[PDB]
RNA sequence: UUGUACACACCGCCCGUCAAGUCAUGAAAGUUGGUAACACCCGAAGCCGGUGGCCUAACCGUUGUGGGGGAGCCGUCGAAG
RNA sequence: CAUUGGAGAGUUUGAUCCUGGCUCAGGACGAACGCUGGCGGCGUGCUUAACACAUGCAAGUCGAACGGAAAGGCCCUUGGGGUGCUCGAGUGGCGAACGGGUGAGUAACACGUGAGUAACCUGCCCUUGACUUUGGGAUAACUUCAGGAAACUGGGGCUAAUACCGGAUAGGAGCUCCUGCUGCAUGGUGGGGGUUGGAAAGUUUCGGCGGUUGGGGAUGGACUCGCGGCUUAUCAGCUUGUUGGUGGGGUAGUGGCUUACCAAGGCUUUGACGGGUAGCCGGCCUGAGAGGGUGACCGGCCACAUUGGGACUGAGAUACGGCCCAGACUCCUACGGGAGGCAGCAGUGGGGAAUAUUGCACAAUGGGCGGAAGCCUGAUGCAGCAACGCCGCGUGCGGGAUGACGGCCUUCGGGUUGUAAACCGCUUUCGCCUGUGACGAAGCGUGAGUGACGGUAAUGGGUAAAGAAGCACCGGCUAACUACGUGCCAGCAGCCGCGGUGAUACGUAGGGUGCGAGCGUUGUCCGGAUUUAUUGGGCGUAAAGGGCUCGUAGGUGGUUGAUCGCGUCGGAAGUGUAAUCUUGGGGCUUAACCCUGAGCGUGCUUUCGAUACGGGUUGACUUGAGGAAGGUAGGG
């Protein structure tokens, strides 16, 4: 299946083992799942401040 | 799981003093914040939750404990509204406040917690502990000579006692008369929006 | 096996089933004489061939090799045929 | 065989046992015959109730008690009139009484020495 | 005033081939699996039914044995193949 | 002769109303993921591979049945006394069919509910009536020999029993004949007679403990039956031991269960047969209710134990830790042949988004054996692990304007963070340090003694305001707004949509809001959805009247007499285990949770009433309907 990839930043490639969750991206037809940020391979946006978790961002001291 | 920060914010968003009087909420008619003096709309929703919330923070309850004191008082028999502010009322710490021991409930939540007082023989420090009728508390024989202690002695003359309470002051012992009625508490929510609210 | 009782059991049950062969080979035995008497239509063969078939299986019932009822079941049938025959 | 046993019920570290009638194969905790009393021992001078009549009727048709509720008749008494011997049948004492409208109308009135030792703590604040 | 599918307002709206891409699906010489059975052939264990010239301490003896049993063997059924 | 219970919002248009789908606010979970994470209480924890399993343990016990003496133990010049307790191995009894696991199969009398067995069996236990008589032959152990790598196997000799086998004696066991009372057809039962028969065991420390057989009781199981709960007609025919009959056989027992013979049945559009899926239920979640979804823990029933089949033993067997055969696997082998089955507990590999310790104790409760002391118990009681759920508590409390700095915003006035801080005075729950220290045991043990949990809970003292706050959101639904950066880019979004240079919608910051040891996201279910409408919808034009009629099953029925009492209604009895749930009391410091009383268990069976209505039976009436006679219109 196609998933998209949310948040500003992309490091995951070719034979990148991801973990894959529900969800819609409304403007984009046969996109029904997203990846989830910070799980296997994927990793978490990197400048993120504000809802890190639902991007997979550490809390930075 | 206990609200910490300062009360005044809540105080001046929920537009009520949540406790005291003669103070920063000389700032009442706007909530905290930057965006404090802007016309508001207030829909349904936005006055019943005021109502929750104000006695949420005046009662130092948060959200899971009030909404199981709702269902008991949905449950049981009688004007829902009347039975959760019963309920409220005859939560221990509200119990050290109203008969005056306790500058605060804050305060009555602190003694308690940290168990100055004894309830009709055993030792409570639960602030939730749910007073029932012909209980007598008691402050520990320990803890008779608090700091907080005494400022309530010295001061309960002008804070005034509800009728379903007898309080020897210098000895430290609340009999239980009866478990109050809704013209007992004194009006300042709308328990109506309450129990409103907890039906959408 | 692999408990020592289940081995004791093997050999026991083993032992209790040569017996409880035995037993029943030798009333099948008897009901066969009795019932070949029968065909060949003597009476005082049949009615001693029954007797000795009728008594050897109220003896398994009583050794438990058979159940009483169906020592009763087989006395029966053994009867009701040598009543016949001699009517 | 049919037993009369104890069926355990509560929480961890609290057992509250049911006076029951199963038979040896069944489960511990499992469908009784018939539940015949209850045996708190985790209370003061555990609680012991034994239905008498019952009791008798089962030990008479020949339900065999465990050690435990051949204990409990003894000191209901039933296990001296069923199988008569020479027992003291120590019926439970009761675990005493408290009682709250009493003491509230005592200490209502009791004011006094209430508010009296209460002027001994304002002594006492001003020995504190 | 009448009609309207127009309201970006007839310089509107709107239909279908063809060309390009993408996705799902149908047909198709065939090809590749799976499941559930069927009819035959063979048929282990086993119970049952026979047979048992061989082997048999208790029973009975006319004390040379017989009774009964057992190994073995055959037949029906029979998993699998 | 009242109720405890029902909320919407966005979106078709230029605008409107309706219809209508879509989306959202709620609740929930055996959940997973992201960020974060203090403690305690009570629960819960392989939902996928019924996938393959290393290792330990999970079923033994009895010397008061027996020969005995391989250990320990007493008495003896090292062996010797089996001598006493004790005691491996062996016979013998009982247990091993329970407890524990899993949900593969099963759409079926499997399950729920209620009945029937005049078609049933039931060890141990209770009760009651008779008894416990007389003989005999072996054998394991041991000993010797042979074979085998092993697993082990076969001879010779020898030995005891509550092991095994003759006999006698015993009904309510077979057959048969009278006779009393009777049922529901086969029949049940009381009494008497004839005839043929069926048992046993001894042992002891003398306190015991046992044996056989009738009859009842209790307990457990078995079969039969009415009713009830999935989907599919793009499955229409199914069946030949199939349906019934008679005789025999078999079984605890009825029965095509089996067999021979005879007959041609049996099932099905009210859905047989076939396909799909599935263990069922008490319950759980949701819902105003009716319903919808579901079958984790706990409890009841069923099924299964490497796959397929089979019997054996037994009172009782899908025989999980039994046996036999076959298949697939793993292991040992000296190549001849052997051994094994974690869906027991813990654990490993594997699969997976995902689920724990190779723990302690038999102290408590339950179970097995023993006369008992006692032994066994991965049942169970506990502990470990994980915010997985629920509940409770803490991270401070009072005072403090001079409204301080600093961030952020600004109209450069100030505003805001904010009583927030600073500062002052207090308190010590939890954590940390230290002391005291349980209940559970009215148990057990002849006594002495005896708690796994456990120095645990609880509690005294001490420390410092300290060791203890995050997550999501802020355009509308929806509680909460501004600045800066970006410029249809980067990105956001559940829907409407946002971003094209003034973005409250992207990113960051200040401020705020909702929650809080959690907060969000995803998945799934119910709600909202009256969006399958029985409660509770519709079909002229919005989706929806068959092209039309005839007519079969079915549904439905004008007035009235009589009667039945099936529906319907009202009592009574039985049942609906427990837990759950509602509710009254009580206990845990409160709560969650736990105990206890009641209700509920919405039904079913039995029985007694009522007869208005529905229906059955039966009889009337003519108004519906049809017919006769006469009249009569018409491109039928
Ligand atoms: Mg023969
Ligand atoms: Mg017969
Ligand atoms: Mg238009
Ligand atoms: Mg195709
Ligand atoms: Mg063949
Ligand atoms: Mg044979
Ligand atoms: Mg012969
Ligand atoms: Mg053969
Ligand atoms: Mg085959
Ligand atoms: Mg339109
Ligand atoms: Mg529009
Ligand atoms: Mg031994
Ligand atoms: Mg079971
Ligand atoms: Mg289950
Ligand atoms: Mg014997
Ligand atoms: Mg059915
Ligand atoms: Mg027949
Ligand atoms: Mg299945
Ligand atoms: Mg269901
Ligand atoms: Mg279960
Ligand atoms: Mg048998
Ligand atoms: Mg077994
Ligand atoms: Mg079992
Ligand atoms: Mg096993
Ligand atoms: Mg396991
Ligand atoms: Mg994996
Ligand atoms: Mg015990
Ligand atoms: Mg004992
Ligand atoms: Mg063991
Ligand atoms: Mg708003
Ligand atoms: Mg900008
Ligand atoms: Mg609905
Ligand atoms: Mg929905
Ligand atoms: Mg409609
Ligand atoms: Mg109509
Ligand atoms: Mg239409
Ligand atoms: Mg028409
Ligand atoms: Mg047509
Ligand atoms: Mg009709
Ligand atoms: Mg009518
Ligand atoms: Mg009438
Ligand atoms: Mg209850
Ligand atoms: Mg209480
Ligand atoms: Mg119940
Ligand atoms: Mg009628
Ligand atoms: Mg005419």
């Amino acid at each position: 299946v196609t998933a998209y990839i949310p948040g500003v930043g992309h490091n995951l490639q070719e034979h990148s083992m991801v973990l894959v969750r529900g969800g819609r991206v409304k403007d984009l037809p046969g996109v029904r799942y997203k990846i989830v940020r910070g799980s296997l391979d994927t990793q978490g946006v990197k400048g993120r401040k504000q809802a890190r978790s639902r991007y997979g961002a550490k809390k930075e001291k | 799981a206990r609200y910490t920060g300062p009360l005044t914010k809540k105080s001046r968003r929920l537009g009520t003093d949540l406790v005291g009087n003669d103070k920063s909420f000389e700032r009442r008619p706007y909530p905290p914040g930057v965006h404090g003096r802007g016309r508001t709309k207030d829909s349904e929703y936005s006055l019943q939750l005021r109502e929750k919330q104000k006695a949420r923070y005046a009662y130092g309850v948060l959200e899971k404990q009030f909404r199981r004191y709702y269902e008991e008082a949905d449950r049981a028999q009688g004007k829902t509204g009347d039975v959760l502010l019963q309920i409220l009322e005859s939560r221990l710490d509200n119990v050290v406040y109203r008969a005056g021991l306790a500058a605060t409930r804050r305060q009555a939540r602190q003694m308690v917690s940290h168990g100055h007082f004894l309830v009709n023989g055993k030792k409570v420090n639960i602030p939730s502990y749910r007073v029932s009728t012909h209980d007598i508390i008691d402050v520990r024989e320990k803890s008779k000579d608090l700091p907080p202690i005494v400022i309530a002695r010295e001061t309960f003359e002008t804070r005034d006692v509800p009728a379903w309470l007898e309080v020897r002051p210098n000895k430290g012992r609340i009999l239980v008369h009866q478990l109050p009625t809704r013209d007992q508490i004194v009006i300042d929510v709308n328990e109506q929006a309450i129990v409103e609210l907890y039906s959408k | 096996p692999n408990i020592k009782s289940q081995i004791k059991r093997v050999k026991t049950n083993e032992k209790s089933r040569q017996r409880n062969k035995a037993v029943k080979s030798a009333l099948r035995t008897y009901v066969r004489n009795f019932r070949r008497a029968a065909e060949a239509g003597d009476v005082e063969a049949a009615t001693k061939a029954a007797r000795v078939a009728n008594r050897q299986l109220d003896k398994a019932a009583s050794k438990g090799v058979i159940h009483k009822n169906q020592a009763a079941n087989r006395k029966s049938a053994i009867s009701k045929k040598l009543n016949s025959l001699a009517a | 065989a049919t037993k009369i046993r104890l069926k355990r019920l509560g929480k961890i570290r609290t057992p509250h046992y049911r006076v029951v009638v199963m038979d040896s194969r069944a489960k511990r905790d499992g469908r009784a015959i018939e539940e015949i009393g209850q045996y708190h021992p985790k209370a003061d001078p555990s609680v012991i109730v034994i239905d008498s009549e019952r009791v008798q009727y089962w030990l008479g048709v020949g339900a065999q008690p465990t050690e435990a509720v051949v204990a409990l008749l003894k000191r209901t008494g039933d296990w001296q009139k069923f199988t008569g011997d020479t027992s003291p049948s120590g019926v439970k004492p009761q675990p005493e009484r408290p009682n709250k409208d009493d003491l509230f109308n005592a200490a209502l009135a009791e004011a006094d020495e209430a508010p009296r030792e209460a002027i001994t703590k304002k002594s006492e604040g001003a020995a504190a």
